[PDB]
C-alpha cells in the first residue's frame, strides 16, 4: 500500500510438482511476470503462517 | 448451475468432491485436464454467484487435508462444517 | 542497385513464377506438424491433435540438415505435404535456461583473495579467449571447477566476477529443482540443457548448495530412496561417458562436498580445490577498505580499528554491517554513517551467524 | 541463392515425384508407430484392408497372396502392435516408431591405458573383432564368441576410456542407451519401447550397443521394493526375454557399466546373459610406464629425462591419475613459465598432485564383493 507498488503471492505447495517439474518453469514464468510489471512484492505463500 | 439463478429455491448437493484431491498432470489433456477446467469454471460460475444469493452449493468429502487450499478464499467456500465423531 | 538492371533482368521473371508454384503447394491454412523421421525415398510422418493419417511425400524448399527428428514443419494445403519448417527461438519449452545479459562486474570487494582469485582464471578464463597452447603441449585442460566452502563470502562472489570476465555467453542452471518427489525427472531435464546447448561454445554452468546426491556408502547402488542416487548418475555420462570438446563447463559451489565428491570429479576431468580462509591482517584490509570506495563516513573513524582483533567476517558479514549501519544513519537523511553504528552493526552480525564450535587449546 | 534456383528444377521434377503418387490419388496423401492408412481402397479372401486406430479396427486371419500389387493408399502397413504381419507385398515393416533414439557416428578415442589392459583389450577383441575376421573356427571347433560382458571399477580412470576406444576400432553402429532416463513413468517406456530397439537389432545388422547405469536398472532386493521400482526390476527382467527364447550373437552385443560388480541382482548376473567379465583394478608398475609414454608423445619434453625416478613416486594408478600428473604439470609451464616439460615438474607434481592435491575423496574401500 505505503510503498507504490503492487503484491504477487505464489503458491509454495502448489510449486511443487511431479512428472516433469512445472515449478522449475514457475520459477521463470513468474519472473517474466515479475519483469512485466516492476512495482510489485512477490510473496511465498503456503508456506508461512496463518496459525 | 444455471437453474440455480432461475429456480430461487433450488440446493445443488455434490456428494462426495474428494474423488479430486491434489493435483495430476501425467497425459495433460488425456483423462486429467476435465477436473482441471472445472477449477476455472469453478472460479467462473461462482463469479455470477452472489447476485440471486439464493444459490446452494454444499460439497461432501472424506479426507480434507489434501484439497485444494485456494478454495478457502472468500467468495468461493467460506466456512467449512467438521463432523467429528466425538 | 546496380545489378537491377542487367542481372534482375533474367532473374525476377523466374522469382514470382516461382511462388505462384509456391502457392500451388502451400495455400493458406499452412499446417504445422511434426517430422519424426527422414526417409531417404522422401516420405515424412504427419503430427497433429486430430490424429492425421497421411502418406505425405517429402517435397522441396528442405534438406537433408534442415528437417530435423521431432522439429516443426509446415504442410501442403489439402494433400498435408511437407512444404517449410518452423524456425525456433526465444524460450525452449525444456526446464529452466538463462540466455544472455551483459552484468557488470570485476574484481574490487574480494580483493584481498587474489592468492585463490589468479588460480580459478588460469582454468577458465584463459583457455577461452586465447584457444592455444594445446597443440604445442598437448594436455587437455580441465572441464570445470569445484568449490567448496562457505557461499557470497567471496568464494562465491568470485564465480560472479568471473562470469562477466569471459566476455561470451554465460549459463546458470538450477541444481534444487531435480529433488523433486517424482522419480526420474532428474535425468532427464539434465541431458537435454548440455544437448541444446551445445552449439554455442561457452556455457559455464553454475550450481549452488545441492545437499541431496551423493549417496553410495560401501556399494554402488544401495537399497536407499531412488529420488536421490540415480539423479546423479546422469552427471557421470555428462563428465565421463559423453564427453565434449570443451564447451560445456560445470560449476557445483556447496558447503560440504567431500562425501559427494568422488562420485563425479573424476580423476582429471575436473581439477578445483577452493575452500573458505580465514582472512590475514592484509586482506581484511583490502576487503573493507574497498567496500568503502563509494561510502562516506566520519573522518575521525578509522577503518582498520576493528580489524585488528575481529572472529571471522567475511565480505558477505561486511555487506550488512555496510547495510545496517547506512540504514540507521539514514533515518536522520545523512550520508555519513557515525561510530555507534559500525560496533551496533558488528554485534548482531557476529552473535548470530558466527558461532564456533568452544574449541580452545589444542 | 542456391534454394532459389533449386526449387527451378524441383518443382518441375515435384511432377514427377507426383508421378509415383499417381497410383493412389484417393486419401489426399518406412518407420511408423501403427499401421494407418484411408479406407484402404485397394486392398480364401482376396483384398487385406486391416488399420488400428481409434475408429474402425480391422483384422483379418488369412493373407500372403498379392491384392495391394506392392504400396498401396496411406503407405503404411506392416509390423505395428506386434501381432501383425504383412509380410509378402514389399512391407515397409519392423521400423523405428516414434522413440527416443541417441544415434551418433565415429565415436574416435585413443588409447589411454594400456598398462593392465594388454591381455585384456584382447578379451573384448574376442567379442566383437573376432567373429567379423574368422567365422569358420565358430563352426569347426564348435564354440561361440562372448557376448555379455560387465564393467566395473572406479568412474572412467580408463577403464570406460577404453570401452570406447575399442569400439571406434569395430567400424559398425554404435548407440548409446543408459539407465537413469531409462526410469520415466509409463510401464512399457522403459522396456516396451527399448524392445523395438532390441527387436531392430535383429533387423538391422552390424549395430553394437552399449548398456549404461546398471545401477538405475538392476540390483539386489530384500523387501522386494519400496514401489516404483518394480518397472525398475521388471526392465531387467525384460533384457532377459531378449536372450531367453532365442538371439544370435554375431550382429548383437552386451556391455554393461557400473562401479561395483556385484550390486546388481545375483540372478541377472548369472552366466548366459553374461559370458566374460572385465576385472579392472590397479595395474603393476612397469605396465603403466607406456602411459608416461602415451601423453608425452604430442608433449614436448626435454631430451635426458628420466621417467624411472618419476613412477617410484607415484604408488599403484590408474590411467587418468597419470594424465592428471601431467595435467598440473602443464599448469607448472603456466604460471611458472616453463618452455617444455622438465624432470622437476614431474617430480614435483606427484607430491603436488597424489600427495598434495588428491588427498581425501577417491575409491579405496568401495568395492569388495557385494
Amino acid at each position: 500500500h505505503h510503498t507504490d507498488c503492487k503484491f504477487i503471492r505464489v503458491s509454495g505447495a502448489e510449486l511443487v510438482q511431479k512428472y516433469i517439474g512445472e515449478g522449475s518453469r514457475m520459477v521463470r514464468e513468474l519472473f517474466v511476470m515479475a519483469r512485466e510489471h516492476a512495482p510489485s512484492i512477490i510473496f511465498m505463500d503456503e508456506i508461512d503462517s496463518i496459525g | 448451475f444455471r437453474l440455480a439463478r432461475e429456480n430461487a429455491p433450488s440446493i445443488i448437493f455434490i456428494d462426495e468432491v474428494d474423488s479430486i484431491a491434489t493435483k495430476r498432470f501425467d497425459a495433460q489433456t488425456g483423462s486429467d485436464r476435465e477436473v482441471q477446467r472445472i477449477l476455472i469454471e469453478l472460479l467462473t460460475q461462482m463469479d455470477g454467484f452472489d447476485q440471486s444469493t439464493n444459490v446452494k452449493v454444499i460439497m461432501a468429502t472424506n479426507r480434507a487435508d489434501t484439497l485444494d487450499p485456494a478454495l478457502l478464499r472468500p467468495g468461493r467456500l467460506d466456512r467449512k462444517i467438521e463432523f467429528p465423531s466425538l | 542497385f546496380v545489378s537491377n538492371s542487367e542481372i534482375l533482368k533474367p532473374f525476377e521473371k523466374k522469382q514470382e513464377e516461382e511462388k505462384k508454384q509456391l502457392e500451388e503447394i502451400r495455400g493458406n491454412p499452412l499446417s504445422i506438424g511434426t517430422l519424426e523421421e527422414i526417409i531417404d525415398d522422401d516420405h515424412a510422418i504427419v503430427t497433429s491433435p486430430t490424429m492425421p493419417d497421411y502418406y505425405v511425400s517429402i517435397l522441396s524448399f528442405v534438406d537433408k540438415e534442415l528437417l530435423e527428428p521431432g522439429c516443426s514443419v509446415l504442410l501442403h494445403h489439402k494433400t498435408m505435404s511437407i512444404v517449410g519448417v518452423l524456425q525456433d527461438d526465444a524460450d525452449p519449452m525444456v526446464s529452466v535456461m538463462k540466455m544472455d545479459k551483459s552484468p557488470t562486474e570485476s574484481y574490487s570487494d574480494i580483493g584481498g583473495l587474489e592468492s585463490q582469485i589468479q588460480e580459478i582464471k588460469e582454468s577458465v578464463e584463459l583457455p577461452l579467449t586465447h584457444p592455444e597452447l594445446y597443440e604445442e603441449m598437448g594436455i587437455k585442460p580441465p572441464k570445470g571447477v569445484i568449490l567448496y566452502g562457505a557461499p557470497g563470502t567471496g568464494k562465491t562472489l568470485l564465480a560472479k566476477a568471473v562470469a562477466n570476465q569471459t566476455s561470451a555467453t554465460f549459463l546458470r542452471i538450477v541444481g534444487s529443482e531435480l529433488i523433486q518427489k517424482y522419480l526420474g525427472d532428474g535425468p532427464r531435464l539434465c541431458r537435454q540443457i548440455f544437448k541444446v546447448a551445445g552449439e554455442n561454445a561457452p556455457s559455464i554452468v553454475f550450481i549452488d548448495e545441492i545437499d541431496a546426491i551423493g549417496t553410495k556408502r560401501y556399494d554402488s547402488n544401495s537399497g536407499g530412496e531412488r529420488e536421490i542416487q540415480r539423479t546423479m548418475l546422469e552427471l557421470l555420462n555428462q563428465l565421463d561417458g559423453f564427453d565434449d570438446r570443451g564447451d560445456v563447463k560445470v560449476i557445483m559451489a556447496t558447503n560440504k562436498i567431500e562425501t559427494l565428491d568422488p562420485a563425479l570429479i573424476r580423476p582429471g576431468r575436473i581439477d578445483r580445490k577452493i575452500l573458505f580462509e580465514n582472512p590475514d591482517l592484509s586482506t581484511k584490509k583490502k576487503i573493507l577498505g574497498i567496500h568503502t570506495s563509494k561510502m562516506n563516513l566520519s573522518e575521525d573513524v578509522n577503518l582498520e580499528t576493528l580489524v585488528t582483533t575481529k572472529d571471522d567476517l567475511s565480505g558477505a558479514d561486511i555487506q550488512a554491517m555496510c547495510t545496517e549501519a547506512g540504514l540507521l544513519a539514514l533515518r536522520e537523511r545523512r550520508m555519513q554513517v557515525t561510530a555507534e553504528d559500525f560496533k551496533q552493526a558488528k554485534e548482531r552480525v557476529m552473535k548470530n551467524k558466527v558461532e564456533e564450535n568452544l574449541e580452545g587449546l589444542y | 541463392l542456391k534454394q532459389t534456383e533449386n526449387d527451378l528444377k524441383d518443382i518441375e521434377a515435384r511432377i514427377k515425384e507426383k508421378a509415383g503418387v499417381k497410383e493412389s490419388d484417393t486419401g489426399l496423401a518406412h518407420p511408423l508407430q501403427v499401421a494407418r492408412c484411408t479406407k484402404i481402397i485397394k486392398g480364401e479372401d482376396a483384398k487385406y484392408v486391416i488399420n488400428l486406430k481409434q475408429i474402425a479396427k480391422f483384422v483379418v486371419g488369412l493373407g500372403e497372396r498379392v491384392s495391394p500389387t506392392d504400396i498401396e493408399e496411406g503407405m503404411r502397413v506392416g509390423v505395428d502392435r506386434s501381432k501383425y504381419n504383412i509380410e509378402l507385398p514389399l512391407p515397409p515393416r519392423i521400423d523405428p516408431s516414434v522413440t527416443m533414439m541417441t544415434v551418433e557416428e565415429k565415436p574416435d578415442v585413443t588409447y589411454s591405458d594400456v598398462g593392465g589392459c594388454k591381455d585384456q583389450i584382447e578379451k573384448l577383441r574376442e567379442v566383437v573383432e573376432l567373429p567379423l575376421l574368422s567365422p569358420e573356427r565358430f563352426a569347426t571347433l564348435g564354440i561361440d564368441p562372448p557376448k555379455g560382458i560387465l564393467l566395473y571399477g572406479p568412474p572412467g580412470t580408463g577403464k570406460t576410456l577404453c570401452a570406447r576406444a575399442v569400439a571406434n576400432r569395430t567400424d559398425a553402429t554404435f548407440i548409446r542407451v543408459i539407465g537413469s532416463e531409462l526410469v520415466q513413468k509409463y510401464v512399457g517406456e522403459g522396456a516396451r519401447m527399448v524392445r523395438e530397439l532390441f527387436e531392430m537389432a535383429r533387423t538391422k545388422k552390424a549395430c553394437i550397443i552399449f548398456f549404461d547405469e546398471i545401477d538405475a536398472v538392476g540390483g539386489a532386493r530384500f523387501d522386494d521394493g519400496a514401489g516404483g521400482d518394480n518397472e525398475v526390476q521388471r526392465t531387467m527382467l525384460e533384457l532377459i526375454t531378449q536372450l531367453d527364447g532365442f538371439d544370435p550373437r554375431g550382429n548383437i552385443k552386451v556391455m554393461f557399466a557400473t562401479n561395483r560388480p556385484n550390486t546388481l541382482d545375483p540372478a541377472l548376473l548369472r552366466p548366459g546373459r553374461i559370458d566374460r567379465k572385465v576385472e579392472f583394478s590397479l595395474p603393476d608398475l612397469e605396465g603403466r610406464a607406456n602411459i608416461f609414454r602415451i601423453h608425452s608423445k604430442s608433449m614436448s619434453v626435454e631430451r635426458g629425462i628420466r621417467w624411472e625416478l618419476i613412477s617410484r613416486l607415484c604408488p599403484n594408478s590408474t590411467g587418468a591419475e597419470l594424465r592428471s600428473v601431467c595435467t598440473e604439470a602443464g599448469m607448472f609451464a603456466i604460471r611458472a613459465r616453463r618452455k617444455v616439460a622438465t624432470e622437476k615438474d614431474f617430480l614435483k607434481a606427484v607430491d603436488k598432485v597424489i600427495s598434495g592435491y588428491k588427498k581425501f575423496s577417491s575409491t579405496s574401500r568401495y568395492m569388495q564383493y557385494n
